[PDB]
Order: C-alpha cells, then structure tokens, then sequence
RNA sequence: CUCGCACACGCUUACAUCAGUAACUAAUAAUAUACUGAUAAUUAACAACCAAUAAACCAAAACAACACUAAAACGUUUAUUAA
RNA sequence: ACGAGCUACCCAUGAGCAGUUUAAAAGAACCAACUCAUCUAUGUGGCAAAAUAGUGAGAAGACUUGUAGGUAGAGGUGAAAA
RNA sequence: ACCAAAGCUAGCUCAACAUACUAAACAAAUACAAAAAUACACCAAAAUAAAAUAAAACAUUCACCUAACAUUAAAGUAUAGGA
C-alpha cells in the first residue's frame, strides 16, 4: 500500500496539490491571474550602519562575568518610573488620574506598535 | 491501583472546586436537593404498611417509580411533567405469551396560552394533563409559580417561571404604562410568590448557563502592573513623610 | 556574549551588534558546509556554538525587555491572546488566537472547529486517567525498589 | 402558478428563535462570550456587520439606483 | 395519560436506598388509561 | 481473471476516505480517534 | 531479436559523481540501475493556484454545404463593481 | 464499528474505433488496435493463490476506457448465476 | 572439533498509603486532502442493550452482566418462579 507514517507534503500529491513548505504570503491574484505583489505585504529588513561600529562578535576570556540577574518588571519600574513620581509626590505635582507623563499608557491601539496585540514581528 | 475517591462521587466533587465554588449558595442548595417528583404515570399506594392476601400477613411496601423518557421535543413545551413510557408487555396479558417492546407516547395539542405577569401569548404544544393541571392551580401563573421544578420537567417552564419571577421582584412599570391601577391589582394576586432579586434570576438556570452568568459577572481585565506599582510607592512616601 | 553583558547595552546597541553577529554566523556556516564537500575538518567548530549562544543571549535579554515593558503598560503575561478551551477529545488545550478581518460569527472555516465534548468523549477521558495512574504507580514501586537493592549492596549505616 | 423555484435548492430560512427571547424583560444567556458554539445556550442575535472602513473588492455591490446616471425612465439598449 | 404496573415484583430497600431493577421490571400492563374515563 | 491487485493507489481517494479531515465529521469517526489515541498509535489517520 | 520516446496517475532519492564489496542485496560469477559510505542535485516560459451580480440570445457535433433521431459537452457582448 | 481504490449498478466529467465493402455510423458484412475467453495442449508448491502457446467471438455499439462521487450486511446491487 | 551451553539485570505483578485524577512538550504550524498566516456563517441530534448460554429441546423465565452506600447477623428465611 501507501506509507501513513511520513510527512504529507507538496511533493507526493496530483499536480493540483500544491502546498506551501511554510513562507509568507506577498500578495493575490489580479484581473488577468497576474500575481500583484502588494509592496507593504513583503518585509522591509532595517539595517544599521555598522562602519562606524566597533564591537565584535566574541568578548575577550580575561573580562569577568557578572551576578545573572534577570530583568524584573518591578526592578524596571524602579529604575525608570519611581524617580519622576517620587520627585513630584515630593514636590505636590502628583496627579494619580493622569500618569501618561511617566510613560503609562491606556490604550494600545493609539500607538503604531501595540503590546498585547504583538503587532510587530521582531 | 484503585481510587481514593469512589467514581460516583467524582461529579459531586466537580461542583466544590473551581467556578462551580464561586456559584450563589442560595443555586448550589436547590440544585443539590434532588425529590422525589409528583407520580404521574404509576398509580402509588397510600399505605406504607399492606397485608399479603395469600400470607394473611403484615408486611412492609414500597413505592418505586417507573422510569420515563423525557425527548429534546418536550423540552420546548409544557407537557405537564410526562412523557414517552419505554418498555415491554405480555401480548393478550398472558404470563405464558410472547414477550413484546411497546412505547407508549402521550397526546400532544397545539395551544396558545395566555400569562397576566407577561401580558403575551406563547402559543406552547400542551397535553391534556397541563390544561387540568392549570385548572387545579386556578390559573396559568398560578401553574407555573406553585409547580416545582421536578413538577415541571421543562426548561421552557423554568424560563418562564424565571421570567415572571424577575418581573415581581422588580416590579417593572412596563407590564402596563397607561393603567397603573391594573398593574397594582395583577401584583396583588402573586404577593406571596414574591421573592428577593438576588433569587429571582437564578431559579430557571441550567448548570452550563450559570456558569457562563458566573464568569460574565467576573470578567475582568488584568491590572496593570504600573498601577500596582505606582500605589506601592505612594504608600512608603506617606509613610515617610509621617516618619518626620 | 553573556547575558550580562548585554543587558547594559542600550538597545540600538543591542540592533548593530546583531547584525555583526548575523555575519559571523552566515561566514562559520559556510565553512562549515566547505569542510564537508572537501572531506576535511572543519577548523575550530567551536566558534559556531559560540555564536549561536551570543545569538540566544542577544534574543533573550530583549524579550526580557518587551514582556516587562509589556507587564507595565499592559499586565499580560503572553503576548498572543488565548484562552484555555476543551477540544472534541475531551483534552484541555490552550488555544492560540489568530488574525482574521472579519469576527468569529461570520468565519466559515473557524465556525467548522467545535470546543466542546460530545458525551461519549467522557468514559475515553477517564480512560485516560486509568492509564497515566497505573504508569505513576510503576514509576513510583520501581523507585522504592532500587533504594532497597542497593542498600544491601552498600550496607555502610 | 408555478413558481420556479424549488425548496430544497432555495437557501433555507434561518432557524427559529429559542424561546427565550420571546420572554419580555428577560436577557438571555449566549455563547457569544467564548466565541464559538456550545449546546444548552442559546444562540446570539448580532446586528448586520458595519465596516467602519469600506473595501472595493470585498464590499457589498451597491443598489443600481445609486448610480448617479439612474434614471426613472427605461431606456433600450 | 397513561397509567402502568410492573408485572413482576421488585424486591424492597427500606433505608432510603434506591432498589435494584432488573430487565423483568420493565415489563409493565395498561391498567387504566385517563382519555378514555367519562 | 487474476485477483491480487485489487488496490490501485490514488492519493485523492485515500485522503477522501481515510484522511483526518473525514475522521472528525462523524460521531463514529471521532470514537476511531480516540481508541487509537488510547492505545497509543503512532499515525491516528492517513 | 524487435513495445520505442513523452505526459497523466502512482512510487519517494531507489537517480548522478567517487570509492569499497571477506560478508549482507542479485535466486550464480563478473560486477554495480538494484548492496555499503561520502559528496552532490530537479532553477519556469510548461503545470497547479488563477472575480461577482444584472440583462440580450428557440436554431447540434459528424471537412458541415445541409440534414437524420437518440435532440446533443463546448459562450460572446452591454451595464455595475473588482486591492 | 470499518470497507464500492477489486466487483454489480448508477450520477458527473473526459478520451478512443485505422483500413475494406455499401444511397448507410444499418444493435448489417470482411479484418486490426481494443474488449471478452470457445476448444485443445503445456502448467498443477506453476511465470501466474487462474497463466503461457496455438486457435477463436465481437470490433460505430445494449460498445470499450481514464479520473472522481453515490448506494453497506435484518442490507446494497443484480439483462436470477441464489 | 564445529553448532551450541551457562550468568542477572532490565523491568513487571499484587496490594497499602496517598494527594484528590487526561502526564511530558507546546517558539511556529495543526479538523482545505490535519500540522498550509489571511474573508460574509448555518449549526447541530436523541429512541429500553441484544444474544451466545441454563432449563440436557425450546417459545414464559436464565445470577453478575450501565446506574448499590460498605461490613457482622436476620438468610439462602419471607416471597417471586412452563411453581
Ligand atoms: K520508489
Ligand atoms: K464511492
Ligand atoms: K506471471
Ligand atoms: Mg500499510
Ligand atoms: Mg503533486
Ligand atoms: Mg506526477
Ligand atoms: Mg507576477
Ligand atoms: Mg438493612
Ligand atoms: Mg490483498
Ligand atoms: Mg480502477
Ligand atoms: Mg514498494
Ligand atoms: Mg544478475
Ligand atoms: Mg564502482
Ligand atoms: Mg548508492
Ligand atoms: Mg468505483
Ligand atoms: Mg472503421
Ligand atoms: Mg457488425
Ligand atoms: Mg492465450
Ligand atoms: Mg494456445
Ligand atoms: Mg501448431
Ligand atoms: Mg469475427
Ligand atoms: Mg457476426
Ligand atoms: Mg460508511
Ligand atoms: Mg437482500
Ligand atoms: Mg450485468
Ligand atoms: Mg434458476
Ligand atoms: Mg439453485
Ligand atoms: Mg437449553
Ligand atoms: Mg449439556
Ligand atoms: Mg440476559
Ligand atoms: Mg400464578
């Protein structure tokens, strides 16, 4: 008979069996049949200039290691948030109906790049 | 290997744990109380106690109910707590005769009905046994509010109870805008089947609609940790600040 | 690179040092491959793995920016929404969420999947249970048995 | 007369409501929270879709009255 | 409405318990049925 | 006249009539499933 | 001595380059399209994927001129839309 | 529960029949491709769990044939051979 | 003298206790022909279990056989059975 126990793919199906291995798509189908590539669909990769940048990809064996501390989201709000606050509760500025000065925002979806969303790939 | 709890028992303990936990008391108490229903189609016998006519004895009976199928079909009408009996029979009623499937199914009619506590008219397949049973309760409400659940075995019936009673509790003006000496007399009638709103709304609910009504009522967003954050440090600065 | 390291660069340092390792790693790869075709050694190959650790570090300390950027506008812990929802075996499966221009209710292929659990799906689902119980157990006896093998072995209390 | 059409090749009429919308001052209970279907719920009613942004291709075709060259008078082509 | 009795007898539980059936309880006979009483 | 070849390979017809998509239609094809699940197969359907 | 090239359906690297075969595979040996190890490969123009509604239109394919009975697959144009 | 990818019948959508004889594409005639399998001989753990060689019947039709769909066991299907 | 022979671990069985019961893994893709990012929907359903067997046949009947809440006794007693 047929192998059940292997991986279904574009290959062994009739001509109209076309499956894609996994990329993205760009674009649709026009008038003519003609693909039309929609620009915005396709990914623009960004780059730096890394002329001017020194920095290599292997660190030097004699530079010690540090204490592995992972980023805590108490530990950022202490860092960037609490000097701003702290200084204005001190001062008698503080406003607890509006904090949109110290970076807290409401809604998401005002901003090009939402978080809950995930809008952006990477 | 076996089971520290019986099997039996798993369902009983689904309801102590999680949002079945969180349900009203007031629901989770008729819910657990399962009587015994009105006897419809067997005939019980009043006495506990009967003598044997071949024995010349005392002895000791029992009332057991018989089973009865109740199809999706009854559920969107009013058949008065009956339905299909499923079961065998002696052809000629003869012991030594052949042994036979039956079904006996009861007589259904197409009535339309009409509710004063809703002021419309439900047009609800209906059997002969719930029009005497509306006669026996002196009025269609009256069936409706005085038949318990086991009595009613339709969930368009406890809708409807459900509906009516919301309506007494809340005492709605809608039930009649231009008359309101009207709306005081049909009130009056139901004063005693007058129940409290956090009972009123919970008494036609089925186990999945209730806890779909749990989690609606407790659906909330997730706090932002900036707020959390930005009342921890408003308390150390007033606590500081009474410090000096 | 270790993670320390590169948590004290600031993030458009952390975008151009990515790059420069992206061009390391593509150059060891193609040696790499180069040293099969002429059947030798390739030289050094521990320089692959130590890209490829600087790559997972450079990715890990910027996702532990974005989820606690994320906890403080926001307080969710994933970034693509979900919820938990019991599939047609009875399983609980956290179902994630996809992009659609149009609702749940006028989807075609999305009204097609069913969450829910037919009746005969609940004496499958306690089967289920008979049989992950009975591999615990074995697992659990097989312990107590091996500690007194050895005991006997290593009388040394 | 015999209409031409045939009920089984017709589009079939949406199924009835259940009973419990027809209960005044009552809010029924929906699946429409978890957004997809459950049994013992009962099914939601949801107003006509409203694209706030209008699509060319996946729009609805406009009424040919709307065409600004309409006209009352039947003209023959 | 109809009305049936087993033909065969069940055999009692008195502490409340509910009684074992078995298939020759099913079999039941029309005693009375309530349409055809004047 | 010369029986033994009697299945001829056809990848629309197998996955048609033994594929995962038909296995979950039915009531009695979701059982198929989930004995094979219970014990423990390797490929539940074609 | 003569069932040859190609497509569809199916099979799924069994194909190609190099090396080895004491033994495994070929119903034997040489040996390698068939056994083992390493490396490599099939590049789209062909093929799959490839608009909706309203309206006009009784008039067969058989060299189709024109006909037979068993009454026949096979669409264009105008209008409104189409990233 | 699972099976109409073989087979019986049907619904879709396609594809084949060259030469020769006749006003004929007439369930006419000669004879290939093609489809059935009459008679005999080999074969009988065989090349083959039904074949090979010779010889035969139809070969513009109630004909062969590809793809895909439908009918499921108290049944399906059948130009009845249980 | 060939072919062979010997070993004691892998793990398993039956309980007990026991938390209270669909494990492990889920970055992406998974009910289009599953593991294929992306378009105007339909969605769903229930009807007593039967028989092999015992009565030396077999028709009424045939323990357990889905749903009991246990143990020592009342007791294999009262009753139900082509009795
Ligand atoms: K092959
Ligand atoms: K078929
Ligand atoms: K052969
Ligand atoms: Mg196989
Ligand atoms: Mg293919
Ligand atoms: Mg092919
Ligand atoms: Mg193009
Ligand atoms: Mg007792
Ligand atoms: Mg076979
Ligand atoms: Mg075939
Ligand atoms: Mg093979
Ligand atoms: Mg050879
Ligand atoms: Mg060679
Ligand atoms: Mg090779
Ligand atoms: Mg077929
Ligand atoms: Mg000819
Ligand atoms: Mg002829
Ligand atoms: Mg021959
Ligand atoms: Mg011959
Ligand atoms: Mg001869
Ligand atoms: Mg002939
Ligand atoms: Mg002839
Ligand atoms: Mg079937
Ligand atoms: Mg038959
Ligand atoms: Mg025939
Ligand atoms: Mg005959
Ligand atoms: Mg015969
Ligand atoms: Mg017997
Ligand atoms: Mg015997
Ligand atoms: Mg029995
Ligand atoms: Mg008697």
């Amino acid at each position: 008979g047929a192998d059940r126990m292997s991986k279904w793919t574009s290959k062994r199906g009739p001509r109209t069996f076309c499956k894609g291995r996994g990329a993205k798509g760009t674009g649709f189908h026009g008038r003519d049949g003609k693909f039309v590539q929609i620009k915005e669909m396709i990914p623009e990769l960004v780059v730096p200039e890394l002329a001017g940048f020194k920095l290599k990809p292997y660190v030097n064996y004699r530079a010690p290691e540090g204490t592995d501390t992972p980023l805590t989201a108490k530990q950022l709000f202490l860092e960037t948030a609490a000097p701003a606050i702290e200084k204005d509760f001190k001062a008698g500025t503080f406003d607890p109906e509006h904090l949109e000065k110290y970076g807290f925002e409401p809604t998401q979806e005002g901003k090009l790049f939402q978080l809950y969303p995930k809008n952006f790939p990477r | 290997p076996l089971h520290k709890v019986p099997v039996g028992l798993w369902k009983q303990l689904r309801l102590w744990e999680g949002i079945y936990s969180r349900l009203p008391r007031h629901y989770l108490r008729s819910l657990e109380e399962a009587r015994t229903p009105t006897p419809v189609h067997y005939r019980p016998h009043g006495a506990k106690f009967k003598i044997n006519p071949k024995n010349w004895q005392r002895e000791r009976v029992e009332d057991v109910p018989i089973p009865v199928h109740y199809p999706p079909e009854s559920q969107l009408g009013l058949w008065g707590g009956e339905g299909w009996v499923l079961g065998h029979r002696y052809v000629n009623n003869d012991k030594l005769s052949k042994r036979v499937r039956k079904v006996w199914k009861p007589q259904l009619f197409q009535r339309e009905l009409y509710s004063e506590i809703l002021d419309k008219r439900f047009t609800v397949t209906v059997t002969m046994r719930t029009l005497d049973l509306i006669d026996q309760a002196c009025g269609f409400d009256f069936y409706i509010l005085k038949t318990p659940k086991e009595d009613l075995c339709s969930k368009f019936g406890m809708d409807l109870k459900r509906g009516m009673l919301l309506r007494l509790a809340r005492q709605d003006p809608q039930l009649h805008p231009d008359d309101p000496a009207r709306r005081a007399a049909i009130y009056d009638r139901y004063k005693a089947f007058v129940i409290p709103e956090a009972e009123a709304e919970w008494v036609g609910l089925t186990l999945d609609e209730a806890v779909e009504k749990q989690r609606l009522l407790e659906e909330k967003d997730p706090i932002p940790l900036f707020k959390i954050f930005v009342e921890e440090l408003l308390g150390q600065l007033q606590q500081q600040a009474l410090s000096e | 690179w270790t993670c320390q390291q590169l948590r004290n660069k600031s993030n458009e340092d952390l975008h151009k040092l990515w790059y420069v390792l992206l061009k390391e790693r593509n150059m060891l790869l193609t040696l790499e491959q180069e040293a099969k075709r002429q059947r030798l050694p390739m030289p050094s190959p521990e320089r692959l793995e130590k890209v490829v650790d600087s790559m997972d570090a450079l990715d890990k300390v910027v996702q532990e920016r974005e989820d606690a950027l994320r906890l403080l506008q926001t307080g969710q812990e994933k970034a693509r929404p979900g919820a938990w929802r019991r599939d047609i075996f009875g399983r609980i499966i956290w179902h994630k969420f996809k992009q659609w221009p149009i609702p749940w209710y006028l989807n075609k292929k999305y009204n097609r999947k069913r969450f829910f659990a037919m009746p005969y799906v609940e004496r499958f689902v306690r089967m289920r249970i008979e049989k992950q119980a009975r591999i615990k157990a074995r697992k659990r006896s097989l312990e107590r048995k091996k500690e007194k093998f050895l005991q006997e072995k290593f009388p040394h209390l | 007369a015999y209409e031409w059409g045939v009920r089984s090749t017709r589009k079939p009429e949406p199924p009835p409501l259940d009973r419990v919308y027809e209960i005044p001052g009552l809010e029924p209970i929906t699946y429409a929270g978890k957004m997809h279907f459950m049994p013992g719920l009962a099914r939601p009613v949801f107003p006509p879709w409203d694209p706030g942004w209008t699509h060319p291709k996946f729009r609805r075709l406009p009424p040919l009255h709307e065409h600004p060259l309409y006209k009352d008078q039947a003209c023959y082509v | 409405t109809v009305i049936v009795e087993r033909w065969w007898k069940v055999p009692l539980a008195g502490e409340g318990r509910k009684p074992r059936l078995h298939r020759r309880h099913r079999v039941y006979k029309l005693v009375e049925d309530t349409k055809h009483r004047p | 006249k010369a029986r033994g070849n009697e299945y001829q390979p056809s990848n629309i017809k197998r996955k048609h009539k033994h594929g995962w998509v038909r296995r979950l239609r039915t009531p009695t094809g979701v059982q198929v499933i989930l004995r094979r699940m219970h014990k423990g197969r390797k490929s539940l359907s074609h």
